[PDB]
């Protein structure tokens, strides 16, 4: 029969309950405690995309900086300055470009490429993935974060006072001889258990013997009687004073900054140069960092050793080029990281025991934490440039429907230009004053290496002809990654003359060199990679419009804010400036809105992941499962099902000659008919 | 004090900074009664244009329809000179310039005012150009916004004037002049009549006005370099930046009259739901999800384009002649522009 | 588990192995399996 | 938008409508031509009809058109160089616009000269023919058209010509004259464009000139009576007298 | 923050009565429809609630107004309910504005840059609007009783031609003046929601915008958006709520549920709509409060600076 | 009765009464004409028929009489094409400058 | 398996507030499983080539620009997850389930797409977590961001700011002299009363008062 329970309102509030507890259940299960490679990968991809736009904030912030002479940002404050480029330089290198590459696409592709079930060490991939965090977050927040907490005009001698336990030292002494303390206490009070501020205004008040100049936030002890609170509240923002002078100094802790993205000793590697604080969080955050690289290469290289497929056991010309970009890039990684932890480990242990590792005195150089920091240096940026190029040619064979132009000889010179980037460690020292001969020997090794980017380089825009060009958004992408890595390429041969160097070590001309390289080629080529599987990372069709006007935004934003830089190091502006002369201002000016259009882009390409999701439109292989047409009867089977997808899709549509018709007499706006 | 809501007016202590001229800050001249003005007199000069133009064309049309096309130069000058003999092409004129005051009076110059009042502050740089480019993009598009649905009851009008003489006198209205026909029908049909599913013509105005400006504004500030490291002239710069503009502006706007002609003129499959049911936002949708996107931009240029981008162009031209892009620009390091006059000499 | 018995404390020696509000040991906490 | 009314409006719709409902894909035929000859189709079952070298007789280097541009640049180059009218650096520069451009009516008349129809066939069936052409850069580009998409043009080719009771060949079967004909949609390399106007030389030899009439008139021909010509007298590309 | 008030000048109560009562009219004139259109929103899905999904749900408004248009009364038919509905609004205003007036008389800080803390503000304000609410539960009804027989079948409409006719019907037909309280509670709960949704995040956000963006002039517009927002998602249900219970006819067949008082309402609307049922038309009730509180500022705020003006207080205390 | 999801009820029938026309007695006139003329009363605009210096127009011309040869193609399925060997020829110009 | 009951508000058909996805119409993804198996397309004409034989038929002609309008067909849209059941296919028994993988194919946990308002939030993340560095953080400073006016006369001192100094400078005959030489530019604002009244050509808005 009928039941009246009085409450379906608790009937279905119960029901809510419960949808919430399995919601959360469901939730730990496939986005917390998950061993699914993909998940881990999604994951690891938004983690890099909040990463990436706190580094993007922290280029802003640089580019506003320099945008105009005189420091209208920073209002002088060159230690922020310095510490807002190293943390802007450790994230994006340290923090953005790795996580977000190792992680997101070694996740996504190596049990799908390599044909392995989940990772080598599945417990070890979700311990770095949840692990690059807090490193993610430590290196961010240096810039916001210093041991001077107390601002410039927080009056400090107010609450400072109170912090010096030197005030009471004399009663410490009878605490435990109690013979003569009663003595101690036969003398006269003058400033035992109290506090008097000497008058800090000039009150000229003739009848006022005493001027109490106590703080009126702490007149009541009573208030502070349970307050949990430190007496910085009376000595933070009590005073109406500003200095608006470029003039006054804003820190007075000249000591406390940071070395940028390499190291310089002795000054990194001196407290007198670099005292406590940024530049030991930064060491503490490449230990770190190191530790899960190294993490990170075992269980990537673990795999393709022992979890290969039947077939794929020793040919690596079969795999794809990304991930034989990946092994190679991991290989070289495993490298150079224990290298990179010794150092940081010497640096620590000179800035913290004063072991002299650094100190020309008694035996110490800073040309061997130079040397170190280089042997670490260029095999980072070959390593880290690598993987784009194979993201590249993974995407032209598809578009085009044609075999890649010399795979063997492509895959051969990725392997040289890695072992030949062992060697260019001198290159960028040239400056150091090391012996005749090294310089030779650095710059005939620079020179050489050149050799395989244009075989790459040759490869793919032959690759790129006598095909079936079938033009997605993945193409324009890959098309603007090769026009960057052209005028990346000849800035790096130019730059290696000895002579233009020499002219230009350590300036504009090396920034923008290094940006193009890196914030072009390798972000350009992410970006073409993830429109490539945008499919197979998001399970929808992508939004053509959003994405064709990030990839315009991108791509003109990235061309806009390194002309103007490169145009300056042919000026010679020092790199790592604070501000410029007025000659300047121009170009550092375009520089600034170059990079406030690659802001607009990358909003632009969240607006296009935004309506992707909106969209939900299943996504169909233009290959149609047939990425070759290796035989004509293929060809022909193709022909034919484009012909019907087409004829299917264009249905509905009016026919050519209404259209015509309509088109015609669209104008209908007659002033007298008969 | 009055509602349920208040908005309490707090006292606060001054600020200083060491530069002043780098922000938003009103200029002097940016007041309402010239901004209207301005923005009347240079709507009204490029809808009068445009409106000429279409005219013009619309004879033309009407004559090829009658008689050949001209054969030679010679031809062509007397096919021009029997087109501008028509009657039909005097009393178009006549209504035309009356929908074209309205309309430059109500439209352009509104959309002008809306941008004067919503950019005034965005000051440039002293020695290259303004950085800050996000800086007025909030504010272009609330701009455009406002003014996005004002030219809908003008359009109207003209159509609804343009569209009783075609059913039979019987049933005519008479519209002696656009002026007539918008006097008149607001108090005969209802206003509901004259924004009813105006959706194609507020998103192609917001399209166009945010398209306009923004371009206008970018290519302002960002080319100057065209006109100061190299020496040109900067007027055909100009010129250039104001055909680009325009060309843009057709493309990303052309979209929402298609969608509306194709929801208003695709033949009607019988048996069958409407595709786009009758709203024609979906068709928006649809334009936002074909797959051929020429699908959604055919006779782009034959059904509007050479009848509104010439007035666009010759609108864009008359503010830069009326000084309504005028950015202030002052020396961050000098008098003014500085506070402390220590870090300029040292 | 609130108010939806999906596991099934026959088989669990401990219960309240996830936060449950429907769910009560076999084994009480004054219960002891003597010889 | 639909609320406002438009009485051309509704009779567009109602045409459309109309349009739709009768005009249909299967149209039924009614010009039919019976030959006067048993045709003999060749190997891939097709009949020549004409055949012409266009490119060897044309005057390709030395055109009247371009000539005159192609010349008179070295003028403007000469201006620009010399500054002889001792103008701005911003007048010099529009002066220098005049070089930039001479290529177009060149470049017009040489794709101009693509269009000819070299060779035309005629397959088994007599409902689509084949015209091969040479671009100037020697490709070679065929195409197959249906029978009813010719329409003849005039001998002064300013107005087109009836499509019925038009001698535009004398009567041996030589042609009367270089004769232009429209073809409502041509499929070049897959692509469907509109309303192109193509040419026959008279330098052309019209084998077997009378189905050559009927596809210049373009009524359907009966292929009834056929043979086949077992001769692979032709090779893959063959080189041919025009190039 | 608390000694950062600006109130040098105060105005007379007279002068403010008049410039409620003035700018009321314009801000209800201005939002008649779109309270109309409200009204008759959440008439249609009183049984049905949001079934659509992701994007699609909540009710178009568009929808709405098109179907209204389309009725056949045009926009002639968009103030048959603002006819009696102002008379209520005019009256629930003074009661509220009287009360507040005397409580800021008999409490206000010496101090013209000191003023109530936000709790006692919040306090005096809600006391006020709810004895408004509970004064005007009859004209609330009679004017919801209008709007109300338009999606309502004809044999269950109540047939009021205005005010007092509808007054006169109600007191013979539905007892008396006792069914004119009916939801009485409700509409003063909801007076009291929005009596203290909106003052305190709009301070906070003019606040926020005043360190962060300085003393700007889109300070005070945004700061009315948010504020708007804020007290249209605090008071929806509770509005919701106050109109399907004025709204129940005397007729229990006549009524698609039948409710015994804001329990019973609450819970067959969570039985048949769940809790997304109180989000119904919160679009259209967010527009029509934002167009409200826009006009009344605007108007009363121009006035007011013209009064202040005339005093003759510094550009500062201005 | 009611509160019965199984079968719909006419309690929850939510349909606003059509009163009167939305535009005007006028408006429905002409509706009603037009639904009842639609493609058989067709006024044409106002030509003076003899126009010397002017050829009557009898037909369509071929296309050697254009003025402009238009880029963008239809194609027969319904398509708006762009890519076009025209297309091709007019971008080999301008990408040579 | 399984499903519910009927109810009429759940059909569209009889609903009239259920508003049809116009890219969703011929697609119902309630419908799918995993794996799908249903056939939605395969070789169709009579569209723009007839069905019937008229390859040798000389009375025939095919005409593909009067094609007859056709339904447009929708893409097939992306799937939405039913929860519930999902949560019970993942649901875990624990400490009585042995850890192997169900034979049946159907046991592939297919990721099919649920909420989109969470998507939303990224869409403006790039905007919000900017504010979040430079609004709410307010970095680099307080008055980066505050509106531009100048400090006001004689504030905080003629120290930093001697500006009616400046004035006499601006009144001598050698000052006169320096703008005579063009190098100084003309002042920057006249005292007016003990205020600085900037002039409209200074380009700066009038300095704040000090309240
Ligand atoms: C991923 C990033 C990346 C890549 C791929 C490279 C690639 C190269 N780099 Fe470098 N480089 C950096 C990142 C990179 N670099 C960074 C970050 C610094 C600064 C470190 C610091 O801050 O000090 C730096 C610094 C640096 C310096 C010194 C700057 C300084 O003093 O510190 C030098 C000079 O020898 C140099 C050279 C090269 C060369 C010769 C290549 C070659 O691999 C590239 C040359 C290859 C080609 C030339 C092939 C292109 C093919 C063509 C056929 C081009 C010809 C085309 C035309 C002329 C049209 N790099
Ligand atoms: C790969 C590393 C990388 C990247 C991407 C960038 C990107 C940018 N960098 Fe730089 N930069 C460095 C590495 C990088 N940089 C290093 C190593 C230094 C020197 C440190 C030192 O001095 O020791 C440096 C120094 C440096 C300076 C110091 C100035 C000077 O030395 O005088 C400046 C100032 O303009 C600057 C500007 C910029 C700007 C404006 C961008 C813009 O491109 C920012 C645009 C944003 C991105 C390019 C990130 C993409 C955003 C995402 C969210 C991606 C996620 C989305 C997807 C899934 C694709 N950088
Ligand atoms: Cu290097
Ligand atoms: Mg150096």
């Amino acid at each position: 029969v009928s039941v009246n329970n009085y409450f379906y309102y608790l009937d279905r509030i119960k029901k809510l309950f419960t949808y919430l507890n399995d919601l959360r259940k469901h939730i730990l299960k496939k986005y917390v405690y998950t061993i699914n490679h993909k998940r881990i990968a999604i994951n690891y991809l938004y983690f890099s995309m909040v990463t990436g736009l706190s580094g993007a904030a922290l280029a802003t912030m640089i580019r506003l900086e320099l945008a105009h002479p005189g420091s209208p940002f920073f209002k002088g404050d060159s230690l922020r300055y310095l510490q807002v480029v190293t943390a802007h330089g450790l994230i994006m290198v340290f923090f953005v470009v790795v996580p977000i590459l190792f992680g997101g696409f070694a996740n996504f592709l190596i049990p799908y490429h390599v044909g392995s079930k989940d990772v080598a060490y599945p417990r070890l991939n979700s311990i770095g993935f949840w692990i690059q965090p807090c490193g993610y977050i430590l290196l961010a927040k240096i810039g916001f974060l210093r041991p001077q907490f107390w601002r410039y005009y927080d009056k400090t001698s107010f609450s400072f006072p109170f912090l010096e336990k030197m005030k009471y030292n004399q009663y410490k002494e009878y605490k435990n001889d109690y013979l003569f303390y009663l003595d101690f206490l036969k003398k006269e009070i003058t400033d035992d258990h109290s506090f008097f501020w000497k008058a800090r205004k000039v009150i000229k008040l003739p009848q006022y013997s005493v001027f109490s100049f106590v703080p009126l936030k702490l007149m009541m002890w009573k208030t502070m009687i349970n307050y949990p609170e430190s007496f910085w509240y009376a000595a933070s923002r009590v005073v109406q004073s500003r200095r608006k002078k470029v003039f006054v100094t804003k820190c007075s802790a000249r000591t406390l900054t940071t070395a940028g993205w390499t190291f310089i000793t002795p000054f990194s590697s001196n407290i007198k140069y670099t005292g406590v604080g940024s530049q030991d969080i930064l060491i503490l955050s490449v230990v770190f960092a190191g530790i899960s690289t190294t993490i990170s290469f075992t269980n990537l290289l673990i795999t393709r050793r022992t979890l290969a497929m039947p077939g794929l056991r020793h040919r690596r010309v079969l795999m794809p080029f990304v991930t034989i970009s990946i092994f190679l890039t991991l290989r070289m990684l495993a490298t150079i990281t224990p290298v990179l932890g010794a150092a940081v480990i010497m640096m620590a242990f000179d800035r913290h025991w004063q072991t002299t590792f650094f100190e020309y005195a008694y035996g110490g150089d800073p040309i061997l934490s130079q040397h170190l920091f280089w042997f670490f240096g260029h095999p980072e940026v070959y390593v880290l440039i690598i993987p784009t190029f194979g993201f590249i040619n993974m995407i032209v064979p598809h578009n085009n429907t044609r075999r890649v132009a010399s795979k063997h000889h492509m895959i051969w010179a990725i392997y040289v230009m890695a072992y030949m980037g062992y060697l260019v460690w001198g290159h960028h020292m040239y400056l150091v004053g090391l012996d005749h001969r090294s310089r030779t020997m650095y710059s005939t090794i620079t020179i050489m290496i050149s050799m395989p980017a244009t075989i790459k380089v040759v490869n793919w825009t032959l690759s790129l002809v006598n095909g079936a060009l079938k033009i997605d958004l993945p193409f324009l992408f890959s098309m603007s990654f090769l026009l960057l890595f052209l005028v990346a390429g000849f800035t790096g041969m130019w730059l290696s003359h000895v002579s233009l160097n020499v002219s230009m070590h350590d300036t504009f001309y090396v920034v923008a060199h290094f940006h193009i390289m890196l914030s072009g080629a390798a972000m350009t080529g992410i970006f073409s990679g993830i429109y490539y599987y945008f499919n197979a990372l998001f399970g929808v069709k992508y939004s053509r419009m959003f994405g064709y006007m990030h990839l315009i935004y991108y791509s003109g934003g990235q061309w806009v804010a390194f002309v103007p830089l490169f145009y300056l190091g042919f000026s010679g502006m020092p790199r790592r400036i604070h501000d410029y002369p007025v000659v300047f201002m121009g170009w550092h000016s375009m520089s600034t809105t170059g990079h406030f259009i690659t802001l607009v882009g990358i909003i632009f390409f969240f607006l296009m992941m935004f309506d992707s999701h909106i969209e939900r439109r299943a996504s169909t292989s233009t290959t149609l499962g047939l990425p070759r047409w290796y035989k004509r009867i293929s060809y022909y089977i193709f022909k034919i099902r484009y012909l019907q997808h087409t004829k299917s899709k264009m249905n509905g549509i009016p026919g050519s000659t209404v259209r015509l018709m309509l088109i015609n007499r669209h104008f209908v706006e007659y002033e007298v008919y008969e | 004090m009055f509602f349920e809501l208040e908005d309490i007016k707090r006292r606060h202590s001054l600020y200083w900074d060491i530069y002043n001229v780098q922000g938003w800050v009103r200029r002097p001249d940016s007041t309402l009664y010239n901004n209207v003005k301005r923005g009347v007199t240079a709507g009204v000069v490029a809808s009068l244009v445009q409106e000429n133009i279409t005219a013009l064309v619309e004879n033309c049309k009407l004559l090829a329809t009658k008689y050949e096309k001209p054969q030679n130069l010679r031809q062509a000058a007397t096919f021009m000179k029997e087109v501008f003999k028509l009657e039909n092409y005097r009393k178009a004129v006549w209504n035309r310039s009356q929908y074209a005051l309205c309309i430059g009076t109500f439209d352009i110059g509104a959309r002008l005012a809306t941008f004067r009042w919503l950019n005034n502050g965005w000051q440039r740089v002293f020695a290259g150009f303004e950085f800050n480019f996000v800086r007025k993009i909030p504010t272009t598009m609330l701009a455009a916004l406002f003014t996005a649905p004002f030219s809908v009851p003008f359009e109207l009008a003209r159509m609804a004037y343009y569209g009783d003489k075609t059913f039979p006198k019987e049933l005519q209205r008479g519209y002696s002049s656009y002026l007539s026909a918008l006097a008149r029908i607001p108090f005969e049909e209802g206003p509901y009549f004259l924004f009813k599913n105006s959706f194609p013509l507020i998103i192609r105005n917001f399209f166009q006005t945010f398209t306009l400006f923004y371009t206008y504004d970018f290519l302002k500030d960002k080319a100057s370099f065209a006109w100061r490291v190299g020496e040109q002239n900067e007027y055909a710069c100009k010129m250039i930046i104001a055909g680009i503009s325009t060309y843009l502006a057709a493309v990303f706007s052309y979209p929402w009259m298609v969608t509306r002609e194709m929801v208003d003129f695709w033949p009607k499959v019988p048996g069958a739901p409407c595709t786009f049911n009758g709203n024609y936002r979906k068709a928006a949708v649809w334009i936002w999800y074909h797959e051929f996107s020429g699908n959604y931009f055919a006779g782009f240029f034959t059904k509007y384009f050479w009848k509104a981008s010439p007035g666009m162009f010759l609108t864009l031209m008359l503010a830069d002649k009326v000084g309504l892009f005028d950015q202030t620009t002052v020396d961050n390091f000098g008098g003014a522009g500085n506070n402390s006059w220590e870090d300029t000499f040292v | 588990c609130i108010y939806q018995a999906y596991q099934n404390p026959l088989r669990h020696i401990n219960t309240g192995h996830n936060p449950n509000n429907v769910y009560e040991d076999i084994v009480m906490l004054g219960d002891y399996p003597v010889q | 938008l639909n609320h406002v009314q438009n009485m051309l409006e509704e009779n567009l719709k109602y045409d459309a409508q109309k349009y739709n409902d009768e005009v249909a894909v299967i149209q039924k035929t009614s010009r039919i031509y019976k030959p006067t000859y048993t045709i003999e189709f060749n190997r891939e079952g097709e009949v020549l009809v004409y055949s012409a070298d266009p490119i060897k007789n044309s005057v390709v280097y030395f055109k009247y058109p371009y000539v005159l541009y192609e010349a008179a640049i070295p003028l403007f180059i000469w201006a620009w160089i010399y500054n002889p009218l001792e103008l701005s650096k911003n007048a010099v520069n529009s002066l220098l616009i005049y070089p930039n451009i001479a290529w177009i009516p060149r470049m017009w008349y040489w794709r101009s000269l693509q269009y000819k129809i070299q060779k035309m066939y005629l397959l088994r069936g007599g409902k689509v023919a084949k015209i091969e052409t040479q671009s100037l850069a020697g490709d070679r580009f065929t195409s197959w058209v249906e029978t009813y998409q010719f329409h003849p043009l005039t001998q002064d080719q300013k107005n087109f010509d009836n499509q019925d009771n038009a001698e535009f060949l004398e009567d041996e079967g030589q042609l009367k004259y270089e004769l232009g004909v429209q073809l409502d949609n041509l499929q070049e390399m897959g692509t469907t464009s509109q309303d192109i106007v193509i040419n026959f030389m008279k330098e052309g030899t019209v084998h077997h000139p009378e189905l050559f009439e009927a596809i210049v008139k373009g009524y359907n021909i009966d292929t009834s009576d056929y043979v086949i010509n077992t001769a692979n007298n032709l090779r893959a590309r063959e080189g041919n007298h025009n190039h | 923050m608390n000694y950062s008030y600006k109130r040098y000048w105060e105005p007379s109560t007279a002068e403010v009565i008049g410039l409620s009562l003035s700018v009321n009219t314009i801000s209800a004139a201005l939002t008649y429809p779109i309270e109309f259109v409200k009204v008759r929103s959440q008439i249609r899905t009183e049984g049905v609630g949001i079934r659509s999904k992701n994007l699609y749900m909540g009710i178009n408004p568009n929808k709405v107004f098109r179907e209204i248009h389309a009725t056949g009364n045009g926009l002639r038919g968009f103030y048959q309910g603002f006819e009696s509905h102002l008379i209520g609004r005019l009256s629930y205003l003074f009661i509220r504005n009287l009360t507040y007036k005397i409580i800021y008389d008999r409490t206000k800080p010496v101090k013209a840059h000191n003023d109530l803390s936000h709790r006692e503000k919040g306090v005096i304000a809600g006391f006020a609007g709810g004895l408004a609410a509970f004064l005007t539960s009859p004209a609330d009804l009679v004017n919801t009783r209008t709007i109300a027989e338009g999606g309502k079948p004809k044999e269950w409409r109540w047939g009021y031609k205005g005010l007092m006719d509808g007054i006169n019907k109600i007191a013979a037909t539905e007892g008396g003046n006792a069914a004119l309280f009916r939801g009485s509670y409700a509409n003063v709960l909801r007076a009291v929601i929005l009596n203290i949704s909106l003052t305190g995040p709009f301070d906070y956000l003019n606040e926020k915008i005043w360190i962060t963006f300085g003393d700007m002039t889109w300070n005070k517009y945004a700061a009315l958006l948010w504020a708007s927002f804020w007290g249209s998602v605090a008071t929806l249900p509770f509005d919701n709520i106050r109109t399907r219970l004025y709204a129940q006819n005397a007729d229990p067949t006549k009524n698609r549920l039948t409710y015994s008082g804001w329990a019973d309402a609450a819970k067959k609307l969570i039985q048949h709509e769940g809790i997304s049922g109180f989000y119904v038309g919160f679009y259209a009730f967010y527009i029509r409060t934002f167009l409200y509180a826009w006009t009344t500022v605007f108007i009363t705020d121009k006035i007011t600076s013209d009064w202040k003006r005339k005093a003759g207080l510094k550009e500062w205390q201005i | 009765d009611q509160l019965d999801f199984s079968h719909f009820d006419k309690a929850f029938e939510n349909k606003y009464d059509i009163v009167a026309p939305e535009f005007g007695d006028l408006h429905q006139k002409r509706a009603e004409f037009i639904a009842k003329n639609q493609g058989t009363y067709r006024p044409v605009p106002l030509v003076p028929n003899n126009i010397k210096g002017l050829i009557p127009k009898t037909c369509r011309l071929p296309a050697t009489r254009n003025w402009y040869r238009r880029t963008s193609s239809f194609e027969r399925n319904g398509f708006f094409n762009i890519h076009t060997p025209v297309l091709n020829t007019k971008m080999i110009p301008w990408l040579l400058f | 398996h399984h499903h519910h009951e009927y109810d009429w508000r759940d059909d569209p058909k009889v609903n009239k507030d259920i508003e049809e996805d116009i890219r969703d119409r011929g697609w119902h993804p309630e419908t799918y499983d995993f794996p799908y198996t249903k056939k939605h397309d395969d070789w169709v004409f009579d569209v723009t080539m007839p069905s019937q034989n008229y390859q040798t038929d000389l009375t025939v002609n095919i005409h593909p620009e009067n094609k007859k309008m056709h339904v447009m067909k929708q893409v097939m849209r992306q799937s939405y997850w039913d929860a519930e059941h999902d949560m019970a296919h993942e649901y875990d028994y624990e400490s009585e389930d042995l850890d192997f993988q169900c034979e049946s194919f159907k046991s592939q946990h297919f990721r099919k797409k649920g909420p989109i308002s969470q998507y939303l939030i990224l869409g403006l993340l790039p905007i919000l977590y900017f504010g979040t560095e430079f609004f709410y953080n307010h970095y680099p400073d307080e008055d980066y961001w505050r509106v531009a006016h100048p400090p006001p006369l004689d504030y905080p001192d003629t120290d930093d700011t001697d500006d009616t100094e400046t004035f006499k400078d601006y009144k001598s005959f050698t000052g006169r002299r320096m703008v005579d030489t063009g190098i100084v530019d003309p002042l920057w604002y006249d005292i007016r009363e003990g205020k600085k009244v900037y002039y409209d050509w200074a380009g700066v808005n009038q300095p704040m008062e000090d309240i």
